[PDB]
């Protein structure tokens, strides 16, 4: 039973709160309410023969809650920075979170990068080749997730556990 | 729906509570005992915002001259100079009082003050308001009719007082007003409007008055005893609007020792609403917006105060007992860890007992000052203030506060301290969840994170974070039905049997801290005392 603290960061309306629902309860709501402050869950998965336990903190993405961030990642051993592929600016904001994570968070944190809403390739604005580049340059764990089709949701989380 | 406001000196007061109700207990209290209480509510302005008022026994009378909107100057003259003993009219020697004379002084009091309120109304009178003015005007005529037929003119309060001081004018009064029937009927047996001023006339008067001054008239409700049905009845402005005020007030104060029982509209027997001690409840209101007043006997008063001073001394003793244990469980005693407002006003009758035939003006003004000081002392317990905003959000329920996270104009300091509070609560509810499952593994982990929030994010002082953490520990210990304390007692005992320091040492210390210290503004360590 190795217990770790995880925190989802990113701009609002990217899919942070929905990824958690897909990762835990395996559901999805097209009309989800916005996260006020932060919600707390604990999900237990077992890689190989060893059990790990996540202390998940789904944060609020609005600009106001930015000052409350260090409370959420101070003891985090992992951080998922979620952006939208249908919004270039959300990805541009994710760059600031990572760069802020690198500055202020724990030096041994397993930062992950996620490009969500990947099912909306119709309105895709960010390029997968670009994000994969920026990630590989910044030592991140980049995938393309989709809480609407369960794509890479369980994959990105457990991929962090491998490094844990 | 409370808010938290930063004060001029960097502290955090919470929004003052608003009381819209007032209820007086049915007991062996005299009307003089409620004088200091009203004088206090006036001085602090707790009366103007009252919508409803209730009472039984002598309270039913006191709550009736409040609902009529009598000025606090007249009430002082009325309450101080009105011996009920004067208003006893036995049918003869060896008999109990009729209860007709006490009922008639009430009607005079009401008609004098309900008249001076109609004179303040602005003429003409609106169509849908045309009726209500007529009925009230008709009744006062009836009262002024009979009174003129007896040679008594009442347009002052002092006229009512000296009226009582003369049996001649008193018997004149009884012959006059008793003529007025209690129940008018006629084909087809339908009930006709009661010729006396009723509970509903209080509602009629108020609709007439401008919104500027509609606050002068309160919703009156009294409680009596039904000696036939052997239970309690409640007469209200809303429920029984056709019921005379002077009837139910005399009824509710008709002790079977001094007064003959009354006659219900069915003929059932009716007496004092406080033969046994009873606290009425105002229907349509919450508990936390109603001021409750109870008069206790002298011995009954001191007994309650002493058993409170005692359990507050033990709270400090048990802490020192734990610190002196170093170098018997925390259910001792009555430790309330969430904030609940105290609206209970206790009044010491003292020497004005029900046995005291006649009290000296010495021990009368004593019974007044007690009710004044005690009412003031209680109101001083509604003013919440804290040194740190998180302490307020933790001690007072976040369900009892206006959500600042949703508010876009809420100050950053309160908006941040609220997020700090929901994080701790998240952890608090997890420790409880896991301990009940049987997993006590991350208990220390979660508590370390809680303390970390208090000291890093909240940036509390080293001493005001002790109180904050202790409360967080006490609250979890409460929410887990003691599962935390027991587990904390094992770990520490399993660490002394290994000669090694433990983490459970400081957690148990705070767990045993006096609650009277953690919610205080005491700037010192746990040498709180009293
Ligand atoms: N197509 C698609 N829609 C998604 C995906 N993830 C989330 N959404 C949608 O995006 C909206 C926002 O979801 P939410 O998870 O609340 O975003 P958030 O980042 O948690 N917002 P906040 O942080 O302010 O609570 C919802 O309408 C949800 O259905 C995804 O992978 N694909
Ligand atoms: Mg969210």
């Amino acid at each position: 039973i190795c217990q770790f603290k995880l925190v989802l960061l990113g701009e609002s309306a990217v899919g942070k709160s929905s990824l958690v629902l897909r990762f835990v309860k395996g559901q999805f709501h097209e009309y989800q309410e916005s996260t006020i402050g932060a919600a707390f869950l604990t999900q237990t998965v077992c890689l190989d023969d060893t059990t790990v336990k996540f202390e998940i903190w789904d944060t609020a993405g609005l600009e106001r809650y930015h000052s409350l961030a260090p409370m959420y990642y101070r003891g985090a051993q992992a951080a998922i920075v979620v952006y939208d592929i249908t919004n270039t600016d959300t990805f541009a904001r994710a760059k600031n979170w990572v760069k802020e994570l690198q500055r202020q968070a724990s030096p041994n944190i397993v930062i992950a990068l996620a490009g969500n809403k990947a099912d909306l390739a119709s309105k895709r604005a960010v390029e997968f080749q670009e994000a994969q580049a920026y990630a590989d340059d910044n030592s991140l764990l980049f995938m393309e997730t989709s809480a609407k089709t369960a794509m890479n949701v369980n994959e990105i989380f457990m991929a962090i556990a491998k490094k844990l | 729906g409370s808010e938290i406001s930063k004060t001029e000196a960097g502290q955090y007061s919470v929004s003052a509570p608003e009381h819209k109700g007032l209820v007086l207990s049915g007991g062996g209290a005299k009307g003089i005992s409620y004088l200091g209480m009203i004088q206090a509510l006036q001085e602090r302005g707790k009366i103007k915002n009252l919508t409803h008022v209730s009472g039984a026994s002598a309270g039913a009378m006191t709550a009736s001259i409040l609902a009529v909107g009598m000025d606090i100057k007249d009430i002082k003259k009325l309450i101080e100079g009105l011996d009920i003993t004067k208003l006893l009219d036995n049918s003869g020697v060896g008999f109990r009082a009729r209860g007709d004379r006490f009922r008639n002084i009430l009607d005079v009091i009401y008609m004098m003050q309900m008249k001076k309120h109609l004179e303040s109304v602005q003429q003409p009178i609106p169509p849908e308001q045309q009726m209500n003015y007529g009925i009230l005007k008709q009744k006062i005529a009836l009262y002024e009719d009979k009174l003129s037929r007896a040679g008594i003119v009442i347009n002052n309060v002092d006229d009512i007082i000296n009226l009582t001081k003369s049996v001649k004018d008193l018997e004149k009064l009884d012959k006059a007003l008793n003529s007025i029937p209690t129940e008018l009927k006629g084909a087809k047996g339908e009930q006709l409007e009661n010729p006396r001023l009723t509970l509903g006339d209080l509602g009629r008067l108020r609709e007439l008055l401008p919104e500027e001054n509609k606050h002068l008239i309160k919703n009156l409700s009294v409680v009596v005893t039904n000696q036939t049905k052997h239970e309690l009845e409640r007469y209200s402005e809303d429920t029984t609007p056709q019921q005379s005020i002077a009837q139910v007030v005399q009824w509710s104060g008709a002790h079977p020792v001094l007064f003959v029982p009354g006659r219900n509209a069915k003929g059932e027997y009716i007496a004092d609403g406080g033969i046994l001690d009873n606290m009425p409840e105002i229907e349509g209101l919450d508990r936390e917006e109603v001021l409750c007043v109870k008069a206790e006997a002298g011995t009954a008063f001191e007994d309650r105060v002493n058993k409170a001073k005692q359990s507050a001394m033990e709270a400090i003793s048990w802490f020192k007992a734990r610190m002196d244990s170093l170098v018997t469980s925390s259910v001792l005693n009555r430790e309330k860890v969430y904030y609940n407002i105290d609206n209970m006003i206790y009044i010491n009758t003292g020497e004005v007992t029900t046995t005291n035939t006649s009290p000296t003006p010495e021990q009368r003004a004593r019974a007044v000052k007690n009710g004044y000081d005690q009412t003031m002392q209680l109101l001083d317990s509604h003013k919440q203030t804290f040194d740190h905003p998180l302490m307020a959000i933790l001690y007072i329920g976040h369900d009892k506060l206006k959500d600042a996270l949703i508010d876009e104009k809420s100050e950053k300091e309160i908006f941040e301290a609220s997020a700090h509070a929901q994080a701790i609560l998240h952890l608090q509810e997890q420790i409880v969840k896991e301990m009940n499952d049987g997993d006590y593994s991350s208990v220390q982990n979660y508590l370390d994170q809680i303390e970390d929030i208090l000291t890093v994010d909240a940036k509390m002082d080293d001493i005001q974070k002790e109180k904050a953490f202790a409360l967080c520990i006490k609250q979890v210990n409460f929410l887990s039905e003691g599962k935390l304390e027991t587990y904390l007692n094992k770990v520490e005992a399993e660490a002394k049997a290994a000669a090694e320091p433990s983490w459970a040492t400081k957690i148990l210390n705070l767990l045993w801290a006096p609650i009277e210290w953690v919610v205080s503004l005491f700037k010192g360590p746990a040498q709180d005392f009293k």
